[PDB]
Formats: C-alpha cells, structure tokens, sequence
C-alpha cells in the first residue's frame, strides 16, 4: 500500500499440490526438429489443460517439461486430493498416447503433496499466477524423487485420500535427499 | 480488532537491552520457571571469571596477581573453562571468590573495555555466596541481570489499562539483522535501544568497530531506511547508570573516543535530575545529540523521534519512561491510521 | 508462434534466498518472507522502463530466479547481447540497494547465452508466451552452474563479448545433459 | 630412458574394452551403514574378479561403482569379444544376487567397444595398470550411454562377434551425446 | 581394513588435457600424448619424496586426475588439512613448469574435503588399496564442479582452513546426487 | 632400420620460413599438382592488395593516392574484400594492377613494417599480367613464394645418396607451439629457423611484440629446454636477401630497435660473401651473435649451435648449406647413438 508495494497473495489451506516432468525427455528431444518438439509439447501441454478443467485442478505453469497444478484452489474443496491423483491418472496415459506417436520412450513422473501455500502474483511486469511454501517444495521433490509411470504421493496425501486408492511403500527417502534428510514417508499408488 | 493493538519493535545492536525490556514489561503488565533460569545465572557466574582470569596475561603490560597463591585457582579456572555439562562443585565457588578478592585480579576487571565482558559481571561476582546456595531462589533483580543472547524473534503480548500491545524482541548482533525486515511492515513503533556506556569499547563482532559508532551507523540505517519512512522512533538511551559511574570515575575520558565531545557546551533545555553531576548531564545530553544530529538531519515531518535517558534494570525507572511513551503510541498509531 | 537466429536469454538467480525462506508464526508463516522477494522482483522490473533496457523482454520468474531475452523485438548486430550483460550488471546493483536496506545480502548468479529460438504462446487456458530451444537450456545450466557475484556465458558468446570490449576467463569444462562437455567464461570488471 | 622419463606403455589392436556401472548405487547407499556398503561392494567385486580370469579378461581398475576390463590382453586372443560379452553376461547375474540379499534395486549397466588401446602405467609413485585411447574413452560412453541390464555394445563390436549373438537397434545416439554427435550405430545384446 | 575419523581428499584434474589428447600417424596414435602426461604425472610423483609432504599419501590417477589424501598415517589436530592445500599449491607450481616448456596451458581444478572414510584392500586378483565414503565422493564433486586454478572446498573445511589463516568466498551452492544441495568456498591466495 | 634414418625437426616463430625449406627438399631430392596451387597464389595477390590500401587511411600520417582517380579502384578493392568464393573476373587484375602503378600506393608499401603484409606482396603484384592469364603455369619460384599458413606437424620422407630424412614442419604462431612437444622424443636435430630481416617489424599475434625479439626468446626457450638438453640446433638466419635490402635502403636503422648495434663492430672470423657491402656483413652478423649469446651461456658442451646465413627462396643456397649441414647430422646421430 504505502511503503511496501501492494502484494496480491493470500493464505489457503487444505490444498494438493502435483508436480509431473517428463521421463526421458531429452531423448526425445534428441530425435526430432527443434519445431516439431514444440509442437508434441505444445499440444500434449494444451491436452493437460483440459484434464484439468475437468478434474478440478487449477494450472499453475510450464516450465520446460515440468507441470504443475493443485485442487483446492481458487475455492476450497473436499476432494482436493482425489482430483489431483486423478489427474495424475489421467496425465500418465496422455503421455503414452504421444508416446505411439513419437515412437520414443517418454513418460510422465508424478509427485503429490498436501498441506497451505500462499498463492497470487510476484513483482510488476509479467504477471503469472504462483504458489509458494514448505509444502509446494515437498511437492516438487516428490515428483523429482518419484517413479517412472507411477504417482508418488506423501503421508499428508494419503489422510485426505481417506484410503479410496490402494497403495504401497514408496522408498523415497533413497531417491531424494529432501525426503531421505526430513523423514518422509511415501506411497506409491497402485 | 488488529487495530486497537499497537506492534512495538525494539532495535539496537547486540546487549543494548533489548530483552531486558521485555523483561520489565513482565515484571510490570503481565501476570516455578524461576528455577530453570539459576543454571543460566550460574552460567554468567562462570563465563565472567574466566574471561577476567583470561585476559590478564594476554592484556599490555600484562596483570599480575597480587597474591602468587592464587596462581593455582588461576590454573584451576583455566582447566574447567570449556567443560560441556559444569557440576559447579562447591570448589568452584570458593576459587571463583579467593580470586575475585584477589585485588590484581579487580586491576583487570577496571580494563575490561580492552576485550569482551558480559555486563551483570561485577553484580553476580559480588553475591558468590548467595548463588551458590543449593536451596537458592533468584530475586527479580537477578533475572533482569541474567544475560541470554537473542538470536530469532520472540513476540509478548501485554495489555496496559485494557490497551494491547505486541512487542517483538530481535537479535542485535550483525548475523542477526537480516531478520528484522519480517516485522517493518504493520509496525506500530520503533523503539531503538542503546547502551550509553559503552563509549569506550568495541563490538564482539570485529573486535575493532566502536560500540557507540556502530550504534549511530546501525541508528542511522534504520531512520533512514526505505520500509520505515513513516515510522517514529522512540530512542531508549540506555545504561544510564554505568554512563555516569565511567563520568565521574573519569579513568577514559569521552573526548579520547568521540573527539566532538570537546566542542560541547551543555544545551538549555537540558532538565538535570536531583543532584546530577553537570559533568555527567553533559555528557548524557551529548550522546542524545549525537543521534539527534541523525534524525534531524531528514525526514521532513514524515516520522519523529522521541529520546529518552533509560535504564533497563532499574524496573522504576522503565515503568515512569514506558509511561510517558503509552501517551505519544496512541497519537502514532493515529497518523498511520489515517494517511 | 515463430522463430528467431540470434536472441541473447539471461538467467539471474539468488541462490541465499531459500535458505532465508522460512515459516512461523512471527512471519505470518513465510508470508514477510516473499513480501521482500516482492520488493525485489518489483525492483527488477523498473530497469525495464529505462529507455537503456527498452530492448529486454521479461519472461517470467521461476521461483527467486529472473529471465529475460534480448533481441525479440528484432526481425551493431549483436550490441543486444552486450545489453543482456549491462542489464545483468543493473540488476546487481539493485540487488545490493535491497541489501543496505533489509542487512541481507545476497548474491547473484548469473548466466547468458545466445543462439535460435521458438517463441510463443502455450497452453489452452490462459495463454502465455514463453521461449524454447537449446539456446534457452544452455542458458539455464549457465545460471544453475555458475558462480555468485559472477557472469557465465558459453564459447560463443565469450567470442562476441570480446568484439565489443569485454574480457572472460575460462571457467573450464561443463557437462550439460543432452550436449556433452562444453567450455565456459566468466565476464571481468 | 635419458630426457623424458622412460615410459612404460605399449600399443595393442584386436582389444574390446568392457564398462560396467551399479545402476541404483547410491539409493543402496541410502539404505546401509557406511561399513556394511564396503562389504557389498568389496564382495561383489572379489566376484568379478573371478569371472575375468574365467572369461578370459583382464581387469583394470575399480573406480567406485564403476568397473573395467579387457579381453585380448596380455596376449592376443580371437575370442576377445565373445569374452566380454560373455563376461557381460555374468556380471547381470551375479549383481542380480546381491540384489536379493539388501533388497534393493540395483542392477548393472555394460557398454563394450573393440579397437586399439595403449596399456602401462604412469608416473613412478602407485603404479596401477591401466589402458588409454579414444575407443577406451568411446567404451565408456557406451557404459555411460547404456540401458540397465543390458549390454550395449558398438558398430566394431560386432564385426568381431561374428553374428554368433543376437542383438536389436541400440538407439545409443539418443543417451548420449557423445555417440550421438559421433554418429555411432549401437546395439543390444538379446 | 579399517576406518578413520578425519582424513582430507583431494582431488587435481586437468580439464584442458583431453583437448590436447589427439591420435594420429605423427604422434604414434596418442603416444607422444601419454608420454606428456607421464612427465607430468611423475613430476607431482617428486613432490612426495619433500619433507614436509610425508604426510601426503597418493592414492591413484584417475585418466588424468590426481588423486592424494592427508591423515592415514595418523591413528595441531587439523594441521593435515593445511597441508593438503600447501600441496594442491604444489602441483600447480609444477604444472607450469611443464607449461613453459610445453608451450602449453594447463589448469589445475582442484577439490578438497575431509571427514571419516574407510581404508583397505579390494579385488581378489592383485589386491590394492583404496579409500571408501560420502567423504571421498564429495571431494571428488568439489573438483567436477570446480572452477580451473581454484581449489572448492566445504563449508566445515572452510570453517577449519579459517582458524588455520586462509580465507574463503562462498562459490554459492551444489546439489550433490544424494546429499541435496550445499554450500561451497574457494580459497584465497 | 630406425637409426639408420634422421628425424629433423623445423623449429622457428610464424612466417619464419619453415613451410619454405621442406619446399626446397622437394625441389632437391624428391621425385599436375601445380593447378591447385594457382588458387592459392590468387589469393596473395588479394590479400596483398587489399592490405596495402586498407592500410593507407589507418596509418599516421594517413597516405594519399597520387591520382585522385584510382578512388574508385579503391571502393572497388574494398567492396570485394571479405567474398566468400572470389571469382578472380579479368576487371579485379585491372583495378589491382592500376592500384599498384598509383606512387602513392607504393609510398603506403614502403611502409609496411607498420602493419601486417604478407612476403610475397611486391613479388606477386609485380607480375599481374602473367598470373592473370586462364592457361597460366605457376613457375617453381612462384610455388617458393606462395604463403600458405601451417597448423598441425606435417611429416615428409627423402632420400640423399641413400641417406634417409624424416623432415618435421610445424606451426609457429603461438597457439601452435603447443603440437611442438610430440617430435622432441627421437629427434636427431633441430633446425630452427629466424626472419633476419624483420627487427623493424611486430609480430601478428598482438601487434606488439618484435618479431626479431620475439624469435629470441622462443631460441632461448628451445635452447634451454628440458627436454632438449642432448639436441643440437642447426640456426637458419633466414631471410638474407631481404635483410640486406632494409639495410643498403638506410631507411629504418638497426640502432633503433636494437640499441646495443649501436656498440657492435664487426668480427674477425668474419668471411663475408664477394662484393658484400661491409654494412650488411655488421648487421648480419650482428644478428647472428644475438643467438650466439644464448647459446653461449649455457649447454656444458652437452648440445651445440650451428649457424647459417640463408635464403630459403632461394634453391640456389640452399642446396649448398643443406650439404654444409649432411655433414654433422650424421655425427650428432652418432653422439646420442652411443650415451
Ligand atoms: C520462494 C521460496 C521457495 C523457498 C518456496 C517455493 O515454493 C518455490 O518458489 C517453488 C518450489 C514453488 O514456487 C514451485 C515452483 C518452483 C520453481 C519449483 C519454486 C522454486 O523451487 C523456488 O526455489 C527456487 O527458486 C530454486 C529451485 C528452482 C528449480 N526448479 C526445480 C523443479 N524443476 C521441475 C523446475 C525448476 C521455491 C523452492 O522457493
Ligand atoms: C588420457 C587421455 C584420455 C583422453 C583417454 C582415456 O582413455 C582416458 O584416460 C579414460 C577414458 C581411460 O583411461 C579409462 C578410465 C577413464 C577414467 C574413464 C579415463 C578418463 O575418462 C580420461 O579422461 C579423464 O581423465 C576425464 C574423465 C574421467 C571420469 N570418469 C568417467 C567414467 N566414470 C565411470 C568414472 C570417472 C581419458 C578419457 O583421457
Ligand atoms: N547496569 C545495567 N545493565 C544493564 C542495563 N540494561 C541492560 N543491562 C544488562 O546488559 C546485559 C545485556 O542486555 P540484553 O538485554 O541481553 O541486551 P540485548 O540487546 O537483548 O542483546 P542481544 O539479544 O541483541 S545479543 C543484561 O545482562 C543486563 O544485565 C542497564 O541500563 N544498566
Ligand atoms: N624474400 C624471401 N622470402 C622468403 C624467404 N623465406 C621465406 N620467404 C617467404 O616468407 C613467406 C612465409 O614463409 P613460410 O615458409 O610460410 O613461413 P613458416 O615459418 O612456414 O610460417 P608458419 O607455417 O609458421 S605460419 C613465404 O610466402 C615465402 O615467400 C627468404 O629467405 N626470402
Ligand atoms: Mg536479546
Ligand atoms: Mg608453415
């Protein structure tokens, strides 16, 4: 207002929070024009949006091959965490599609976590919807300490999921540091 | 609701006082933890002797003993300095005290501006006899003495006449300074801490930077800042006691650290206590000046600042200043309300 | 969506800012926190209205990282490659206002490369214009591998900077996924 | 001899250079303490060592997780390839046991290449023999550039196999970049 | 075989070598190469036989790095610390002693670290000694991630090498596969 | 088999004349190929051309033209100065050779040695109208001439009455000397190899360093090196010709560049050649005696220094110092064939 510059952010909990990047991406982009790969990612990124729509999971951004929303926002929902493994379920079978197409061996790595972000928009120029917190970081490192084609969920995901899905141990505290080094324990949804 | 409270943030460098304001604000507004607190106190007990024993010989000219005896429960000392989990056997007492007679050792205690000394020293050295007790109970005044270093930031909550307050207490030390941001926003006030005292020493930190510069230079940062245009500052300049204990002992001089000092007259408005010393007025009114040279300086009306002659220990004291402040947060809280 | 030949990307990132990133109950868990990353962001984004940097497109922040492209606003011909740099350099010396001001201090690290790009729009939603290629990549590990306090730009661009009077010293060798070893330099002052 | 220092090398054609890496190595080094891994790793190696000398290879060294040999030293051998696949061979197996006991995945990664090598010692102090060259380094990629439990092995490779095994489309251009930026035809191993 | 407390590895590499590493009919097919290394390699061999280096122990070469550690002849306390660093100085002395008569330009890339490690013997063939540990991996990362005529140590090695009257400055930070991210100096000289 | 053959080695600094000597080994003792050359010599002529008038305006004092006409043959030249695939049209050979008829280009030519000019420059354009011509044979003299520059170690084989030779041509620039390592091990001799002629001129590598200079110090590095410690250095002075025209032309002085040819006087031993100016005989030798030095001053009878005036355009002696030379190296092959 005065003499912080206004911030367009605010507190929420209750929310899930996906991340996904795509397993042997780089072979892929090995293969193909440097076009034709913007367009197998423009148009399997296009095809995201809309399972996220239906789904309930709000998008948040592209970064490269990494992609990532959460349920639960804009407006607080039970089933917040239903809707991202959904999502999840539905990004790993999109990516196979692509993956007839290519011919190449891509795939999609998931990784959920629940808890509070804070969510809005940083700086003056630019804007782009965001979130931040202890809890989106946990979130992106389950999905880069995840498994090829599965969804690697955490403890706080498996409370909200009240044990609709059935899973298994996840060992990710041998696959990532972050999760090893603060006692997480994991799951991997069968 | 968030408005009819009013978020006090104390600045100032390292062992200004901060804390110890907290501490009188218990003492004062607020409503079996004593026991835990004697380690602490045994701690002080402990650190002060050592560093007095310590700095004799590496000081120049070095410090002798004015008994050879000694010398042994000099050794003595020295073994047990860095020990994890101290028993403070019934021995320690009787060396820590021999040595505290021991009038070579006091010769040292009088050049403890040449190295690090925590302040309740002489106090808790004085009363050996009464720590040591083993059915001991500190008084009120051994908890405002009790120096724990600050480092992260520790809210209390008080009410005076049903009027709230929010006081955030913060590290002083360099490392400690990047937290202070997270309180600039939504602060009611700023209540700036500095030891007056300390003219005549040097930070921890460097082991080189004036303590009283470093208090002006940290002063001016914070006037000046670019998040607390509009904040006033109410300035506690503290330890006022041992201000004029150093003044009138007139071992180091004023003059031989802040040169300026001896251009000073003493200045009209200047409101002596009862049989204050004109020396010691002098020099109080002077360190009040040097900061006010700071705020006058810029700030055009935006933001004011408010000086005060403190002394953090005296829980008399503090309650009479606080008093005169709850009147001046009202009338702040106010501008910032509006515009 | 079309593509570019020559366009200079900068990554600038403070690595010391997550560690300064934490939750209580005293920073409204973490929200004081990104209010001076706000300041900070906020305070990048006015060197874009510098009639100097009028030539830099910003294109997004990636957490506390910063990129920015020069040479968009395109079709003396690669002076927009040594803007990237003086921008790089602007950015440093708002970082250290914020520094003064909040007894931080971060650092920043930096990392610019040029080459062809794909630029355009993404996604079905809110569609939103980002750029892709190697060029971009390369420009990344550049940030993600470099040094605080420091500029680190690949073989080419090093050869480039020289044209228009800046001197590098080589880093050394890089491994980047998908390109093998490569060799790097450091920008002087 | 008399300027430079005498050098105790010597040049071999008709070689096939053989990498193996422990694919997973460091989630078992999550899980174990930091003795118990030396004993893993010590033991498996002691194993190794014994199908060399049965397949006929010549083991180098022991860098970490990473192990190599060579057949056709000392002495030139016309089964040098068929012995470092066969060699191949054995090492999936034997790590595949060693996977029962600690009960984690971790599994082994072979790349082969067939050429010349230089082989000798270096400097004066630790003398530990070793081979040099640009198909030594091309090998290694090939490790580098494998697929888990597979034996990936070269163009060269094959012209000395005689077609007694059965291999596919290697796709080693797209692991990595050295054998891609090489145009290097690589194979798989049935 | 056994295990130690506080032994200090280092790491020497010569990025540049694998460049000048040719094979053709005039060089014997890489032979006059190797027969460079080799003096190279013997000339830090030289550097053991000094007095105030028998405490360094030399482990092996890895291609063309210098493997060495400090501290297996043990059972004032960090003195071996320094003494790895004195001797990282060392080869780089020598190494431009080869460069004036080379007429070449190699740069030493140095990573030092120390911590418990386990000694001993492995292989059934012909048994040789090697050292195991998160702190003989790390210090192989300092070099890998290294910058040339830079010796990149740890934070805890940085804290030490400070009591002993060297002074550091903080690379920024490193993600080590399997211990996350951390914190890195460069010595001063 | 292997002894029975001499591996020589052609050291010496860039444009030196190296590339030159292993011409005249063919020439001499080895057994079409002229076509692909005639491209090559194309492009001296070029860049020759092209130097000498981008030269003209840069210089200072700047260089007129003496026919305010030849402007136009001057945007001509320049317009065509970077062409990718140059086509050599017959109007490039008329624009070109009118340039060099113009005074005041040649006036920009004497002046040369302040800026980079290729040698065969004056050569070449001085025959324009012969190189033109599309049935046109390059001559053994033009091949002699023509300047290609050398990266990488080129080996070539010949025989002399049934002596073998191993002749290793390298290059000198700077980023070169780094391949020069890979022919120190089994080598008979070095033959290095020195432009007398340019003490007036800077090397290109920085525009800077002088060439004569800069040939000092990378002698002294070979001489002194410690891999060279057995090996002779058979010394071409190369360049004669040229030498002695910059020093009967009296136009830039030795004296100038090299202040201690102010001290020299001329050698006893001194067996100038018949009807040679006694001023070209000092400076030679002067030039010679700069090497000496080096060599002089350290070695321990364990390596010699053979010098030689030359002139490696010349087939004429260098058949002659060539033969001067096949009588020691069969005794240095021998000193090292028996310690
Ligand atoms: C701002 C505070 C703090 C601590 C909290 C936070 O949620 C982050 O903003 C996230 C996690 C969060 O915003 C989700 C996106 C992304 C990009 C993941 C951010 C970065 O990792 C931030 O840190 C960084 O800027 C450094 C890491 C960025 C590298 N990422 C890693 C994941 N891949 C897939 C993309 C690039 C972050 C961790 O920083
Ligand atoms: C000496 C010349 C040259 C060019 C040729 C050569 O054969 C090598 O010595 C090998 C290949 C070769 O000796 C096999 C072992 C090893 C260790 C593989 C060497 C290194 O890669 C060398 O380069 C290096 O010193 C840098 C790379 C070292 C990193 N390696 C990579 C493989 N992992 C499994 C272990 C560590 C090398 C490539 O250098
Ligand atoms: N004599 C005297 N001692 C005082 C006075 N104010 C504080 N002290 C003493 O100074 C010591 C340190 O004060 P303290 O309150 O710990 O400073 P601080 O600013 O909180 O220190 P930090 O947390 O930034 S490191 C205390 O142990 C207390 O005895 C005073 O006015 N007079
Ligand atoms: N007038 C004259 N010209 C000479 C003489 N020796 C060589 N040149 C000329 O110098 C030019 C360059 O000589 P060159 O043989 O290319 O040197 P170099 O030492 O091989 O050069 P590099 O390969 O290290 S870059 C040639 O074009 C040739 O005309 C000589 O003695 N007299
Ligand atoms: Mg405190
Ligand atoms: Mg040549």
């Amino acid at each position: 207002d005065m003499m912080f510059h206004k911030i367009y952010i605010q507190k929420h909990d209750n929310v899930s929070i996906l991340f996904a990047d795509i397993e042997g991406f780089t072979s892929l982009a090995s293969q193909c024009t440097a076009q034709e790969l913007v367009m197998t990612l423009n148009e399997l990124f296009a095809r995201f949006d809309k399972l996220a729509a239906e789904n309930h999971c709000l998008r948040i951004k592209i970064l490269g091959d990494c992609y990532y929303c959460v349920s639960g926002l804009p407006e607080a929902r039970a089933d917040h965490a239903h809707c991202c493994v959904e999502m999840g379920m539905d990004m790993i079978e999109a990516i196979s599609l692509v993956r007839e197409m290519t011919g190449v061996n891509v795939n999609m790595r998931v990784g959920i976590h629940s808890g509070r972000v804070h969510c809005g928009v940083l700086g003056l120029r630019k804007w782009q919807f965001d979130v931040w917190s202890n809890d989106v970081t946990l979130a992106n490192h389950m999905e880069a300490g995840g498994k090829a084609g599965r969804i690697h969920i955490t403890k706080a995901t498996l409370s909200y999921l009240n044990g609709d899905y059935e899973v298994e141990p996840g060992c990710g505290g041998e696959r990532n540091a972050y999760l090893k080094e603060h006692s997480i324990e994991t799951f991997l949804i069968l | 609701v968030y408005r009819a409270t009013h978020r006090l943030l104390l600045l100032g460098a390292g062992e200004s006082g901060k804390s110890t304001i907290v501490k009188q604000m218990r003492i004062l507004h607020v409503n079996g933890e004593k026991a835990t607190k004697v380690q602490d106190i045994k701690n002080n007990l402990k650190e002060a002797i050592e560093t007095i024993v310590a700095a004799m010989s590496n000081l120049v000219p070095p410090v002798e003993l004015a008994n050879p005896e000694n010398q042994f429960r000099v050794d003595y000392i020295l073994s047990v300095m860095n020990v994890p989990d101290f028993d403070f056997p019934p021995e320690f007492y009787e060396h820590a005290k021999a040595l505290w007679e021991d009038e070579g050792v006091r010769a040292c205690y009088e050049r403890s501006n040449e190295y690090q000394l925590i302040d309740c020293a002489q106090y808790f050295l004085d009363k050996i006899d009464v720590i040591k007790q083993d059915d001991y109970v500190p008084s009120d005044q051994d908890l405002l003495r009790c120096r724990v270093l600050t480092s992260g930031i520790f809210e209390t909550k008080f009410q005076v006449d049903k009027v709230n307050f929010h006081m955030f207490d913060v590290g002083g030390q360099r490392d400690e300074r990047r937290k202070w941001i997270q309180c600039f926003n939504d602060v009611t006030a700023i209540i700036f801490v500095v030891a007056s005292s300390s003219y005549n020493m040097v930070i921890r930190e460097d082991n080189q930077t004036n303590r009283l510069q470093e208090a002006l230079n940290l002063f001016k940062s914070i006037w000046n800042n670019r998040w607390l245009r509009t904040i006033s500052v109410i300035l506690f300049l503290n330890k006022q006691d041992l201000l004029a204990e150093k003044v009138l002992a007139g071992k180091s001089k004023i003059e031989d650290y802040f040169p300026e000092f001896a251009r000073y007259t003493t200045p009209e408005d200047a409101t002596p206590e009862p049989g204050e010393d004109p020396r010691v007025t002098r020099a109080k009114y002077f360190i009040r000046d040097e900061f006010l040279r700071i705020s006058t300086a810029s700030g055009d009306g935006r933001h004011y600042c408010y000086p005060h002659f403190t002394c953090a220990v005296d829980t008399e004291n503090i309650r009479r200043v606080f008093n005169d402040c709850r009147d001046i947060i009202q009338r702040m809280h106010l501008r910032q309300y509006e515009l | 969506h079309q593509s570019y030949d020559c366009v200079c990307v900068m990554f600038a990132s403070i690595p010391d800012f997550k560690e300064f990133y934490t939750e209580s109950d005293v920073n409204k868990e973490g929200l004081e926190c990104l209010r001076l990353l706000n300041e900070i962001i906020a305070d990048f984004d006015d060197l874009l209205s510098k009639p100097k940097f009028s030539g830099v497109e910003k294109i997004k922040t990636i957490g506390s990282t910063y990129m920015a492209a020069t040479g968009l606003s395109a079709i003396r011909q690669y002076m927009h490659i040594g803007t990237m740099v003086e921008f790089a350099y602007a950015l440093v010396g708002k970082l250290d206002a914020i520094n003064k001001h909040s007894f931080n201090d971060f650092k920043l690290r930096v990392g610019i490369n040029h080459g062809p790009v794909i630029a355009g729009v993404i996604g079905a939603q809110k569609p939103q214009y980002d750029i892709w290629g190697n060029t971009v990549n390369v420009a990344s590990r550049m940030d993600s591998t470099g040094v605080l306090d420091k500029i680190q730009v690949t073989e080419e661009t090093s050869l480039i900077l020289q044209t228009l009077g800046y001197t590098c010293t080589c880093r050394g060798i890089i491994n980047v996924k998908g390109k093998g070893d490569l060799k790097t330099y450091f920008v002087n002052t």
